[PDB]
RNA sequence: GUGGGAGAGGGUGGUGGAAUUCCCGGAGUAGCGGUGAAAUGCGCAGAUACCGGGAGGAACGCCGAUGGCGAAGGCAGCCACCUGGUCCACCCGUGACGCUGAGGCGCGAAAGCGUGGGGAGCAAACCGGAUUAGAUACCCGGGUAGUCCACGCCCUAAACGAUGCGCGCUAGGUCUCUGGGUCUCCUGGGGGCCGAAGCUAACGCGUUAAGCGCGCCGCCUGGGGAGUACGGCCGCAAGGC
């Protein structure tokens, strides 16, 4: 699991707390809308949990996705 | 008749059954096909073989209405969903993209005790 | 009086009358709830994840503003109040939290 | 809430000379400003139990040190409660 | 006291998307569903599968953890307001103001009760299909109270760490959450694992003691009879003590 590239290692710095981001947050989603696991973001407690209430604000502001679609399967 | 020639292919596919409708690319359908269309009748349209021949049944009555290429959506894990992607892409319809479309609630209704140690 | 970051989500199909009317009438009730707008962020018309309202776009609004809390929610209810505003987020405001800085 | 001007305001009324902060009458001050708020917020919001516990907390207290009071300085006691318009 | 921090701690209002059901419309037709296998059931008054629109109820996927918060019960979408607890740094103020705590008072999962709302999904009872020697059940199809909200009751539990609360003392190692610092390391508060001394009937516990001590509270004294009888107190009742 997880296993291919470090999310959070290649990646700029950035403002966590900042919803109407959407370039960066997008790289925290996976094929589908889900939120990727500290194993795949590379980030800390602290850092994950303040993520995922930026992301949930920027879903509600309709900037990022909820759930998606699957492909070539 | 219509001659519409490409269109999406929806592969429902539970454990009991499999349903396969072809429709057009509004979504309206076109036609559709089960384990229960084809001879079978009791678990047997759960099988992967039920899902074959569903699949190949729709795209034929579906390449009757002159369809080419269609793109695949999936839902429901059970056997013969794969098994119906198979088919399809061996139907004779060319296969553009498959996707899995499978509906799950966001800890939305309470299952039957069947379902149950879940949410 | 403390400080907050007012998100408004409009009609992407608004020409310029109604627009400005929009914004008038927003700026109104920001001055009527007593609001003070300290910097403002007009994005405009951006790509959505999901439809709202039908729509596959919206235009985008944010203010920084600094108002007595009590009021807050009650200006919002405000925002909501008009059709062409399809969405209203009023976010207490804090200081970036920065990873790999 | 309770601001910072609030509170120095009334830690300066009570103070005994310029730079008292923890004297008992401060701390009496202070707690009974933080019941009187508490306890409004109580008028409403009867279902929350949970602060409530804080209200008791904060009352045992305040009831304790003005014991200690009481014992040591019986006159500084009244002139506290006389004050703040606390018991009875 | 000043300054800084983390948190599903709590109450109120708002608000978001997914899914289920139902309604309307489109397209489409012979089944769907369900099981070990089936049947009841639903479908030619057009179901199932697909698309569009609408209504409503309830619960919040990913994040999510071997994680956090709370005295306990228990707490999880997002936003704002109101509000409780707690940790750290400075060493600033008061000067033993402390600990425990019979009674009292308050809180107290689920189910249950009362009045009034609500009712999508699930579902005691019940009505059916099947299974079986029989099947009052397990399996399948329906389904009422209930599950939801407000106010008011009930006070129970494997209410569990089956481990009362407070303080001091007694090797370390290792993972983790959250502070501070001279930031490879040191220092503090939580949560786990292995283990010195020691303890234990053993299992095991071991700086988060079940070790060494002191203070205060609650409790036990063979099994069945029995959490029963009688009495009293509480409760609308169920019933509880
Ligand atoms: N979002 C408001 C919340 O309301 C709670 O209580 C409220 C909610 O439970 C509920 O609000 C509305 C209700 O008016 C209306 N008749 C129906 C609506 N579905 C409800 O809303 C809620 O219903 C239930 C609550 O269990 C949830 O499942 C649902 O997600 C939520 N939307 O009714 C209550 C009174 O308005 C609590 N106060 C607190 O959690 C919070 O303030
Ligand atoms: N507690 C609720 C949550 O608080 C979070 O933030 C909370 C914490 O960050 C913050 O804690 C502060 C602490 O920073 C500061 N250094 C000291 C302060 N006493 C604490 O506050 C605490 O005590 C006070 C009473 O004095 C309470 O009113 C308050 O609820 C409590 N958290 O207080 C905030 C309010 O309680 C969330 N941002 C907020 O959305 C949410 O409501
Ligand atoms: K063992
Ligand atoms: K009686
Ligand atoms: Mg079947
Ligand atoms: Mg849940
Ligand atoms: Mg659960
Ligand atoms: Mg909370
Ligand atoms: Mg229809
Ligand atoms: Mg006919
Ligand atoms: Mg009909
Ligand atoms: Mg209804
Ligand atoms: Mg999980
Ligand atoms: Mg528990
Ligand atoms: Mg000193
Ligand atoms: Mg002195
Ligand atoms: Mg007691
Ligand atoms: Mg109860
Ligand atoms: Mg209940
Ligand atoms: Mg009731
Ligand atoms: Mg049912
Ligand atoms: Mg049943
Ligand atoms: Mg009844
Ligand atoms: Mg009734
Ligand atoms: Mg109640
Ligand atoms: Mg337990
Ligand atoms: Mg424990
Ligand atoms: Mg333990
Ligand atoms: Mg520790
Ligand atoms: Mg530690
Ligand atoms: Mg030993
Ligand atoms: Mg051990
Ligand atoms: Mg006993
Ligand atoms: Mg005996
Ligand atoms: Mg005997
Ligand atoms: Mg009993």
């Amino acid at each position: 699991p997880s296993r291919k590239a470090k999310v959070k290692a290649t990646l700029g710095e950035f403002d966590l707390r900042d919803y109407r981001n959407v370039e960066v947050l997008k790289r925290f989603l996976s094929e589908t809308g889900k939120i990727l696991p500290r194993r795949r973001t590379g980030l800390s407690a602290k850092e994950q949990r303040i993520l995922a209430k930026t992301i949930k604000r920027a879903r509600i502001l309709g900037l990022l996705p909820f759930t998606e679609k699957l492909v070539r399967k | 008749k219509r001659q519409v020639a490409s269109g999406r292919a929806y592969i429902h596919a539970s454990y009991n059954n499999t349903i396969v409708t072809i429709t057009d690319p509004d979504g309206n359908p076109i036609t559709w096909s089960s384990g229960g269309v084809i001879g079978y009748k009791g678990s047997r349209k759960g099988t992967p073989y039920a899902a074959q021949l569903a699949a190949l049944d729709a795209a034929k009555k579906a390449m009757a209405y002159g369809m080419q290429s269609v793109d695949v959506i999936v839902r429901g894990t059970g056997a013969g969903r794969e098994q119906a992607i198979r088919a399809l892409q061996a139907s004779g319809l060319q296969v553009k993209s498959i996707v899995d479309d499978t509906p799950v609630p966001h800890n939305g209704c309470r299952p039957k005790k069947k379902f149950r140690k879940a949410s | 009086m403390r400080r907050y970051e007012v998100n408004i989500v409009l009609n992407p199909n608004l020409d310029q009358s109604q627009l400005a009317l929009e914004k008038e009438i927003i700026q109104r009730a920001l001055e009527n709830y007593g609001a003070r707008v300290e910097k403002v962020e007009e994005l405009g018309l951006r790509r959505l994840a999901y439809p709202i309202a039908k729509d596959p776009q919206g235009y985008f609004l944010w203010y920084q503003v600094e108002m007595p809390e009590d009021r807050v929610n009650d200006l919002a209810r405000e925002l909501r109040i008009r059709d062409n505003v399809r969405r209203v987020m009023v976010v207490k405001s804090q200081e970036p939290f920065l990873a790999n800085a | 809430p309770i601001t910072k001007e609030e509170k120095q305001k009334v830690i300066q009324e009570f103070a005994r000379f310029p730079g008292d902060t923890g004297s008992t009458e401060v701390q009496v001050a202070l707690l009974t400003l933080r019941i009187n708020r508490l306890s409004e917020h109580l008028k409403v919001h009867k279902k929350d139990h949970h602060s409530h516990r804080g209200l008791l907390m904060m009352v045992g207290q305040r009831r304790r040190l003005l014991r200690y009071l009481q014992r040591e300085d019986p006159e500084r006691y009244r002139a506290l409660i006389e004050k703040l318009g606390i018991r009875g």
